[PDB]
């Protein structure tokens, strides 16, 4: 009766429990920041070697 | 008896839950001092909000419960005085 | 051994006997210490 | 502005933070009242337009038959009525009581007081947190404050330095389950964290002192004197500096390895010492002879993997670089391999401060190292040894599960110090 | 701010709580009209354990002092130290139940305790934060041995939290007071188990095997027992009321001696026992209180542990030493007599300094021992209970107050299985 | 030219104007006489006493007040106190019996003969008074005289005069110890009359300033008077930049302007900093930081809310003492970096500052300590919606077994408040978040 309708509650609780990554996780403004910054560096690279064909050509110019 | 050891079980587990809920709205706030991460906090808060009702409900129904035990202790020593009285009468 | 033989402080803590207060001359001058009468390099800009 | 705010926790707490200001209190100019009778005391003490020097300490304890007697005494006015906090009831020698019932009307009253600390300083260091994994205040309730201590500011500085059980004798019985269970808190919350333990003062304060039968005082006072050294640099000035971010620098490797050691160099009483040549490679050859460690296991077995020395008073670059050349050389010490070069070094001018009452005498050298190594994996292997040993019988696991506590703490803090115990010899090889 | 608000039962439990509350008013100066005249002033900091205030500097204590009948409360008003009690305290019924357990259980005591229940409600309240309740009767009567199991069953029912404590006195195995004594004591003992948070245990003849051999006397009267047994009762509470280096409560010793909540049976002991003619002989140094403790002499239980095993064993020290020179005994004892403590502990030995000493006394020390030495006690009352009940002796005293032969009945399978379950660690 | 004519309607106006009037007669050399020795004033520029006082034909200054009571036995002594002389005999009225914690007898049958007495009364000192600013009113929500009469002098003061400002300091009931039983039938009644018929409107809940003065002050066992000293450190310092030089004054109307951005919406929160005892004044120096940031601690509030619940909507500073503008600016600054406190979207600024030399005045007999500076300040929150439901929450629980009621209809209460003016006061309660939610 009223046993049996506590025991049902109690059922309900542990069920919410067992319910118990869409979350943001404890840490991670570290590995976000760090793939942000490698893709810094990959485009940093690109520019460089585009720059880097840009001062042979400026040597050259500069031989003309 | 049987419905105290429910009780028992019930309460520690949850205890337990809840401590590390608020441990995990603990790490939120540390994580914290992008969007997403907002996102991840609001789900924090739907999440510790059914918590609570279940808190609440937790509460009202070992309380129902301790009532219970109360008036069951009560009728049992009731009767018991009741046969040593008749005893005595005998 | 007389001294160890023959004997208010019975009722002590120990707080009491072992930190008691210390003259007021065996306190360290501070030879090697960077003068203060020239105020420090501080961030006086509170930006 | 290179302050230095201390925290102590516990009758570890209280008996040490008694130690440690009264130090301070004839390392700087400070009478006992407060006053007075050329600035070093900025990292400690704080200002007022009277004079008076309140130093930037919180003691705490959940006993108040402690603290109300250091409000009692002789050191009574110097400390601010409310930088001292006291509970009602004792935590009692448990985990639960210290870290969820008891421990959570503390939390808050100490955590308002740390930030007005912390407002006052400017260019605040970092904090100072020595306590004892031995109690319910030492050790439930600052693995609580610890873990509310890291969402208030992050990747601020945090040194640990604890009252590890000795492993021969110990106080208690139910002990090791408060030292297992701090440490499942102080890993990830923990930056650097140091190690004694009292048997191997016990032993130290009779051999290479002739006082026998100390109190505690008389091993409070060595506990006091590693820490001036600690902070020696950021008040006096040093041919060479160190400060709060270079121990952890040096000595952390890894941010799951965060022991160091302790060691003090010239422990000879007030006349042994008086008759004897006290070079600067006589003090550099104590450190490392492994009678004189303040820890009970030796470093034969094990592999030193960083280092760090602090120097005081009459020391000259010359001969401090002449008996380093020798101890590289000798093979009763080793390293690990892939430590090249393993050491740092730091010089202070000012000799250290005879304290009156004490047992050592005027001297002129000193070395606190701080060197970690692979012999505590025979500390966490005696603190495990002798809690499956009695975990298998649940000798006393009903004190813990009725107290705002859950079972499951038990079954992983020991699986968390099986990943660090296979975690010091990865690194060890 | 702590208190300890006090229970006593009886004649047993009034001729006790005459003498406890005369060492304590020694310990904290007290005269015998309640002002204090004491030298320090560490002897008035925590003295709101025991004593309230009222008027001037007058301190009542906090004591419940219970019988039935008023022919042992005429005895302890008039003593020298009968005008420090408030007269409301006492609680005295009309015709006592006299070695029986039903009369005091039941018809006498049942219909007594609504007013000890109000004594209590009116003085536990006026503390601010009680640690618990101590209790003193014995287990063969029927005033402390069926009313004081009445009181210790219902008030841990409205203060579930708070400490309750237990100096019993248990039969005296060998030289017995009264016939029908293993009756009162085993029907104590099952409602004593599941009610109590920890108990000692306090024998007659364990305070006789003592005061014979050790104070080498000849004329030991009660007032002689009763300080054997209030010199320990006071040596528990002692970091409380003094400071020290390293303290403790109530609360804190039976956190280790408690394993498991059937588990709470200690026996204990005292340091510095000499003679007075033996007094000067010998120095007060530390291993000189702990070559005694371990001793099968020194124990206030009739029970000798060699048989059994030292499940975990405590200490509270006094005197301002109790730093290094007891942590080379407390390390020499666990490794010589290497067989008496059992493996599955890492280290037994609990330690607390309180830094005050005895009055006209240097140093000390207090033994509590959880053992399987008391499954050797339970165990001489019934093989004396059923040397009695299969011929169903004196048990018309018993059907005809009410009780009936199941609940004598249960009284034996709820003992004969605690033994059962101590006996396994041995 | 500056005035400001107080009116304190009950007892707890009468005890209040007994506190507030003993400050001014030390902040203003005035013995209790009414003579003034000295005619230079420290400060100020001889001419301080205007906005309280005002000479006569003695060389004697009489306050700008009138006492208002449904009972003699409270202003009685008044009459036999120090300050017997202080005041005009008529400034003091007193009825014969009192309205008895009820609304109809204090409104409507025992209100009527001291509405117009008192308003003769009222037209003298605001006939005196070439340049007043606005009234003031002490008054108590849980009485008959506090809340039937004053809802009736309000009532009658908006027509009189019409668009002048008149403020009331107001003491609500507390949320766990109220002295009364129906107290809350009085309490909702009145919550109309503040919010047609008034202006700007703080709340006291006595509850809450025990809190203080046994915790920051070290008062155990207060009693109302070392209650009544602390409201009039407020008060004081609301009219202090009138009196007294200054760098920056604020009016009465620059409150109204920054801190009531929509006319329902006016009720503000009182905070006073430096309440500290002279055994702990000699330990902490109190800068402009240490003042301007114990004003955000929920826990020194004059009222039982937390506004880490409630999104600021406006501010008010008031400093008093050695405070520099340099300074002022320095700390404001800190402020709005921390995210514990929180503005709403929609007010980027926020503030307002006042900065009064005159260092605030301590009292023989007294409990705070002589301190260089001050802060009051008065900010509006969306943390007043908790309060308002603690009262629906106990008016509600008594009016559903329409328990009291029969106290009220015969005294000549028609039953339409008793479902009008919670269902008044549930607008206002649905106001309050509305103007604090995020835009869209």
């Amino acid at each position: 009766a009223a046993k049996a309708t506590s025991r049902k509650a109690h059922l309900l609780t542990d069920r919410c429990g067992q319910e118990a990554a869409r979350l943001p996780l404890p840490m991670h403004r570290d590995a976000r920041a760090q793939q942000t910054a490698e893709v810094v560096h990959a485009h940093a690279r690109g520019a460089r070697l585009t720059a880097a064909r840009l001062g042979r050509a400026q040597h050259q110019i500069n031989g003309q | 008896t049987m419905t105290l050891g429910l009780m028992r079980g019930t309460i520690h587990r949850c205890m337990k839950f809840n401590q590390e809920m608020y441990v995990t709205r603990g790490i939120i706030k540390g994580p914290l001092l992008a969007t997403r991460l907002a996102q991840g906090t609001d789900l924090l808060t739907r999440h510790n909000l059914h918590m609570e009702k279940n808190l609440k409900e937790l509460r009202t129904t070992h309380d129902n419960l301790a009532w219970g035990l109360n008036c069951k202790k009560i009728g049992h020593d009731v009767d018991y005085d009741v046969v040593r009285l008749r005893l005595r009468q005998r | 051994l007389q001294q160890k033989w023959l004997a208010t402080s019975l009722k002590e803590s120990i707080y009491t006997t072992s930190y008691p207060r210390l003259p007021v001359c065996a306190m360290s001058r501070r030879e090697h210490a960077i003068p203060v009468p020239h105020p420090r390099l501080q961030p006086i800009p509170r930006f | 502005m290179r302050e230095c705010i201390s925290i102590h926790v516990g009758q570890a707490g209280v008996q040490i933070g008694n130690a440690c200001w009264e130090l301070y209190c004839l390392e700087h100019g400070i009478q006992p009242d407060g006053q007075m009778p050329d600035d070093s005391f900025n990292t400690f003490f704080s200002e007022t337009g009277a004079g008076k020097h309140v130093p930037r300490a919180v003691f705490v304890d959940l006993e108040p038959t402690v603290i109300d007697e250091v409000r009692t005494g002789t050191y009574r006015q110097l400390f601010h009525p409310e930088q001292l906090i006291t509970g009602k009831e004792d935590a009692a020698n448990n985990y639960a009581r210290g870290h969820y019932t008891i421990g959570k009307e503390i939390i808050d009253l100490v955590l308002d007081r740390i930030r007005k600390l912390a407002d006052q300083c400017t260019g605040l260091q970092g904090f100072l947190v020595f306590h004892s994994f031995g109690g319910g205040t030492g050790s439930g309730f600052t693995s609580l404050l610890m873990e509310r201590l890291s969402v208030d500011y992050g990747k601020k500085s945090k040194l640990e330095f604890s009252i590890y059980p000795a492993p021969q004798v110990s106080t208690a019985v139910v002990e090791p389950y408060n030292s297992i269970l701090t440490t499942h808190t102080t890993l990830e919350h923990s930056d650097c964290a140091f190690m004694v333990d009292n048997e191997a003062i016990y032993d130290i304060c009779r051999r290479n002192l002739d006082i026998e039968r100390p109190t505690y005082t008389n091993l409070n006072r060595l506990i006091g004197q590693i820490v001036s050294s600690i902070t020696a640099s950021l008040r006096f000035d040093g041919a060479l500096n160190v400060d709060l971010t270079e121990f952890q620098t040096n000595l952390v490797p890894y941010p799951r390895i965060h022991f160091p050691l302790a060691t003090y160099a010239p422990v000879i009483s007030a006349e042994k010492a008086y008759h004897e040549q006290l070079s600067v490679a006589e003090i550099t050859n104590a450190c490392f002879e492994p009678a004189n460690q303040m820890v009970k296991c030796d470093p034969r077995h094990g592999k030193y993997m960083a280092c760090c020395l602090l120097y005081r008073g009459d020391v000259v670059p010359k001969d401090v670089n002449a008996a380093i050349a020798t101890i590289k050389t000798k093979r009763t010490i080793q390293f690990v391999d892939w430590c090249p070069t393993g050491f740092k070094v730091g010089i202070n001018y000012q000799p250290p401060t005879v304290v009156p009452g004490g047992d050592l005498a005027k001297v002129q050298r000193a070395v606190c190292m701080l060197s970690n190594t692979t012999a505590i994996a025979e500390a966490w292997a005696r603190l495990d040894h002798k809690f499956d040993l009695m975990y298998a019988k649940r000798a006393f696991v009903h004190w813990y599960v009725g107290e705002g506590m859950e079972e499951g703490e038990f079954s992983e803090a020991r699986e968390d110090m099986a990943a660090l115990e296979k975690d010091y010899e990865e690194v060890g090889v | 701010m702590r208190e300890i608000v006090h229970l006593q039962a009886g004649q047993c439990g009034n001729q006790i709580g005459a003498k406890f509350w005369e060492v304590i008013s020694d310990e904290h100066g007290i005269d015998p009209t309640g002002t204090y005249h004491g030298d320090s002033d560490l002897q008035l900091e925590r003295i709101n354990v025991y004593y309230n205030e009222a008027t001037g500097g007058k301190y009542v204590p906090r004591a419940v002092l219970v019988d039935l009948e008023p022919g042992t409360m005429d005895s302890v008003r008039s003593g020298p130290f009968g005008q420090i009690f408030r007269p409301d305290n006492f609680v005295f019924g009309q015709s006592g139940a006299g070695n029986n357990w039903a009369k005091g259980h039941y018809t006498e005591g049942a219909e007594l305790v609504d007013s000890v229940l109000d004594v209590v409600r009116k003085e536990a309240e006026s503390c601010d934060c009680l640690q618990g309740f101590q209790l003193t009767h014995s287990l063969g009567g029927g005033t402390g041995s069926g009313m004081g199991t009445l009181l210790i069953s219902k008030i841990r029912e409205e203060y579930p939290d708070r400490i309750m404590n237990t100096f019993s006195v248990v039969p005296s195995p060998k030289v017995s007071d009264t016939v029908v004594e293993p009756y009162n004591a085993t029907l104590s003992v099952h409602q004593l188990v599941e009610n109590t948070d920890e108990t000692y245990c306090i024998d007659n003849e364990a305070l006789y095997d003592i005061c014979f051999r050790t104070l080498k006397l000849t004329t030991p009267t009660y007032g002689d027992l009763n300080h054997l047994v209030s010199a320990t009762m006071s040596g528990v509470t002692t970091c409380l009321r003094f400071p020290g280096q390293l303290n403790a409560d109530l609360r804190k010793l039976a956190v280790n001696m408690v394993p498991f909540p059937r588990l709470h049976f200690f026996m204990p002991g005292f340091a510095p026992l000499t003679s007075r003619g033996s007094q000067q002989y010998r120095a007060l140094t530390v291993p000189e209180l702990t070559q005694q403790m371990f001793d099968a002499k020194n124990m206030m239980a009739a029970c000798d542990p060699r048989h059994g095993r030292y499940l975990t064993v405590a200490a509270v020290f006094r005197g301002r030493m109790s730093m290094k020179e007891v942590d080379e005994q407390m390390l020499n004892v666990q490794n010589k007599n290497s067989s008496y403590f059992v493996e599955w502990i890492p280290n037994n030995v609990k330690t607390a300094v309180c830094d005050i000493p005895p009055r006209g006394l240097k140093m000390s020390a207090t033994f509590i021992g959880n053992s399987t030495a008391i499954q050797e006690l339970f165990k001489r009352i019934s093989e004396q209970f059923t040397a009695m009940f299969r011929r169903k002796a004196f048990l018309h005293w018993y059907t005809g107050e009410g009780m009936d032969e199941m609940e004598f009945t249960e009284a034996e399978s709820n003992m004969n299985d605690l033994v059962s379950e101590y006996q396994q660690y041995q």
